[PDB]
RNA sequence: CGCAAGACGGACCAGAGCGAAAGCAUUUGCCAAGAAUGUUUUCAUUAAUCAAGAACGAAAGUCGGAGGUUCGAAGACGAUCAGAUACCGUCGUAGUUCCGACCAUAAACGAUGCCGACUGGCGAUGCGGCGGCGUUAUUCCCAUGACCCGCCGGGCAGCUUCCGGGAAACCAAAGUCUUUGGGUUCCGGGGGGAGUAUGGUUGCAAAGCUGAAACUUAAAGGAAUUGACGGAAGGGCACCACC
RNA sequence: CCCCAUGAACGAGGAAUUCCCAGUAAGUGCGGGUCAUAAGCUUGCGUUGAUUAAGUCCCUGCCCUUUGUACACACCGCCCG
């Protein structure tokens, strides 16, 4: 619980911070410093099988456990960095990264601004397991 | 969907109203008995189908000329509409406005007429 | 994280999914308020001007 | 076995931007309660926040970002220093596009104040209206020759001047300009500007300017 | 018997080029061959911004882009339907198209 | 948040460039080199193409170091399957990277010898030169510069064409071939046996070059055409299909 | 065929799988064919009469283009040690 201040207008600030990839999506908010943490909770905690791990609707439910704690601790508003597995990785997003956006905004916490920040590397070590591709 | 109708059909529709229009009508019951005036037709059911497609087609030429069909009266109303010609349209009002070049056409085509100059900028490609 | 229940009426009848072919696409009129309108999918038969119980109201959805 | 959650023990204290930004006040932080087995200060002093400059100006200044990094701390209040500007994804990304040369050059330099900084530009050749070839890159010749001018700029324009007016400088962004002019005259060029500034070396603390700079 | 003139895609004045990897099979495919495909969407995507405009401070703000730019090689993108076999005549086609730019109200 | 190591130069990046080919994208400096163009410079046949000989030659492999980040030929693992020594997951090897030597091979494909002439339209683009009382960018006019338009070379190509070629697919070269003759070099004579045996040669090794026969056999093969059929793409249609 | 007696399993059916959209499914009797005798059959007929898609191409089957094919006694076909 407890608040940085009353203010009746301006809102307390820390980072929101999701990585979606796929078979699981982290949530995350921290201090706008990043060394000091403030609940976590990933879209696997809150589903048992595996295969949905990554599910927004799994994700949905991480959101809406992690917003709670946010708002519950002091967080009043949040900016958000996006990402991806990234590295030589997919470089896409995965599916229950905007699914976890929707529901802390729609819980009503505050948002600001955005940018993604997978990693794109000014490109090697090759990537895994051969040339062939999987096949399959 | 179920019921479209078969060129032999459709063929004595097209038909009948090339030589019958002014004769035909609005409503089925009459065209009915007029089929059995200027055409024969085998069997009273065909002949029924046939009546009925052949008004479908005069109620839809009765709002307006449809795709492959001619009659001596459309000919004629075609005819007359196809005259019109106003105050008209070129002037084109004193004074052609050119493009220059266009003025340097005439300037050195050996001939006089009226000018307007507002011709310059290039001029991109794709 | 949530809970309500939402009612919503059928403005227009989309077409049919479901590779089966059995689930309704459907245009819905909130309801509470019309100034908001949403594809939602279908079971049963459905026809314009009935109405859904819609639990999930965001989602939105398409193929399947 | 149940015990010390620990938020129901932290303190909160109010991120204070330098003078030349615009508003100041760039939001709140939270640190341990200070123990004599411990230094909340110590837990918070190289700390480093990145902020948006829109948020930092208020504005066009949609892309672009600062680093702030607090340099210390005096009860419920740290003062923060310029640690860097980059641009974000989205805008770097859309800038690049096909069909046009992609022109960098980026110089390492010392301020006047010691502080040591490499600090990069960038630009993309345009294609000028009644232009009716597709494409528009530049030649060899061309991209040497701008490159050396936007190089000369960059260490003129920061070896004279302290981190400050680089900041300054970098705000209404007038060293933008200032390459458009001297390379407008070799080719075309639309974009331009400086990227990014990297932080290398710091000179030694001194509280002075930086409360010259707070305050 | 030969099937495309362009054999694989476009090389001719080469011999070689630095190969990619498909962004699917992890394959390698040569840069010169392999379907491309850039990919620009914004952060927060369709419903979203609503609840993103409304729990944002801010005064609009004016929402940022993720850019991608894809590579397939050839069963991928065939796979995924990213490109479809087109008739003896169709393939030399190399141009592109559709109708109105589908952003919101497209299939 | 910093830092170390090793790797690699993404986006920009193209039917775009250069290089004999193999191949070649960070900055900057030094070192020599290579084509095109311009050129009322220089020589006076210097020249075309090639047995023998020789230079280069992706990858793996091999010799000894550096090095091993990344990924990983082998192995050991977990699954899957009737079987699975595989695909699929994991651990992980030589190896990948780099230096000095080997080795001489890749559907090293443009599967198309090299050189010269001649025969056909249009618009791109790298580059050089040339021309414009065309645009825009500047100062007091400039010298600038980037463009638009045209012209000419030589690039890689493209496009459309009953010239003409070809069995066709195709091909402005695969044209100018029975009306068979511009120069030169190389390889093939049904298919298998076989790049095998054997001798020579080169190689540390792995292997490379040259290269038969006995016997075997009536088609091997190419191209186009059409179905049939597909766990290829858009396809449909029916409660002998589903719902 | 009847009359009595003896009075079974079966207390809802796994893997599978047929058929079906309106007098239709299903219950229910009758008549005709076979026939000397012999209906648990077939073959219609009226009676009583719903549930349920109202579509689609997923599986299956067959024909529509485009495409690939060493197939063509045509995939129930013809490839390596």
């Amino acid at each position: 619980s407890l608040g940085p201040q009353v203010a009746e207008g301006e809102n307390v600030f820390g980072v929101c911070h999701i990585f979606a990839s796929f078979n699981d999506t982290f949530v995350h908010v921290t201090d706008l410093s990043g060394k000091e943490t403030i609940c976590r909770v990933t879209g696997g905690m809150k589903v048992k099988a595996d295969r949905d791990e990554s599910s927004p609707y799994a994700a949905m439910l991480a959101a809406q456990d992690v917003a709670q704690r946010c708002k519950e601790l002091g967080i009043t508003a949040l900016h958000i960095k996006l990402r991806a597995t990234g590295g030589n990785r997919t470089k896409t997003p995965g599916p229950g990264a905007q699914s976890a956006l929707r529901a802390l905004a729609r819980s009503g916490m505050k948002i600001g601004r955005i940018e993604d920040v997978t990693p794109i590397p000014s490109d090697s070590t090759r990537r895994k397991g051969g040339r062939r591709g999987r096949r399959l | 969907m179920g019921r479209v109708r078969t060129k032999t059909v459709k063929k004595a529709a097209r038909v009948i109203i090339e030589k019958y229009y002014t004769r035909l009508g609005n409503d089925f019951h009459t065209n009915k008995r007029v089929c059995e005036e200027i055409a024969i037709i085998p069997s009273k059911k065909l002949r029924n189908k046939i009546a009925g497609y052949v008004t479908h087609l005069m109620k839809r030429i009765q709002r307006g000329p449809v795709r492959g069909i001619s009659i001596k009266l459309q000919e004629e109303e075609r005819e007359r509409r196809d005259n019109y010609v106003p105050e008209v349209s070129a002037l084109d009002q004193e004074i052609i406005e050119v493009d220059p070049d266009t003025k340097e056409m005439l300037k050195l085509l050996d001939f006089g007429s009226l000018s307007n100059l507002q011709v310059t900028q290039p001029t991109v490609g794709m | 994280r949530v809970q309500p229940i939402k009612l919503a009426r059928v403005t227009k009848v989309l077409g049919r999914t479901g590779s089966q072919g059995q689930c309704t696409q459907v245009r819905v009129e909130f309801m509470d308020d019309t100034s908001r309108s949403i594809i939602r999918n279908v079971k049963g038969p459905v026809r314009e001007g009935d109405v859904l119980t819609l639990l999930e109201s965001e989602r939105e959805a398409r193929r399947l | 076995k149940k015990v010390v959650d620990p938020f129901s023990k932290k303190d909160w204290y109010d991120v204070k931007a330098p003078a030349m930004f615009n508003i100041r006040n760039i939001g709140k932080t939270l640190v341990t309660r200070t123990q004599g087995t411990k230094i909340a200060s110590d837990g918070l002093k190289g700390r480093v926040f990145e902020v948006s400059l829109a948020d930092l100006q208020n504005d066009e200044v949609a892309f672009r970002k600062f680093k702030l990094i607090t340099e210390d701390v005096q009860g419920k209040n740290c003062l923060t220093n310029f640690h860097g500007m980059d641009l974000t994804r989205d805008k770097m990304c859309s800038m690049v596009k096909k069909w046009q040369t992609m022109i960098e050059a980026h110089v390492d330099v010392k301020t006047t104040d010691g502080y040591l900084l490499h600090l990069f530009c960038v630009g993309f050749t345009k294609k000028c209206n009644n232009q009716i070839r597709k494409t528009s890159y530049a030649q060899h010749q061309q991209v040497r020759q701008i490159r050396k001018k936007m190089m000369e700029i960059m260490t003129r324009e920061v070896q004279t001047n302290d981190l400050k007016e680089v900041v300054n400088k970098l705000i209404p962004d007038s060293i933008g300009k200032d390459i458009e002019k001297a390379c407008q005259s070799i080719y075309p060029l639309h974009d331009v500007f400086v990227r990014k500034v990297k932080m290398l070396k710091k000179p030694k603390f001194e509280l002075g300017k930086l409360m010259e700079l707070h305050g | 018997t030969k099937k495309r003139r362009n054999n694989g895609r476009a090389k001719k004045g080469r011999g070689h080029v630095q190969p990619i990897r498909c962004t699917n099979c992890a394959c390698c495919v040569p840069k010169d061959k392999a379907i491309k495909k850039f990919v620009i969407r914004n952060i927060v995507e369709a419903a979203a911004v609503r609840d993103i405009s409304e729990v944002s401070v801010f005064d609009a703000y004016v929402l940022p882009k993720l850019y991608v730019k894809l590579h397939y090689c050839v069963s991928c993108a065939i796979h995924s339907k990213v490109v479809r076999n087109r008739s003896r005549e169709a393939r030399k086609d190399r141009t592109p198209p559709p109708r109105f730019r589908p952003a919101g109200a497209a299939p």
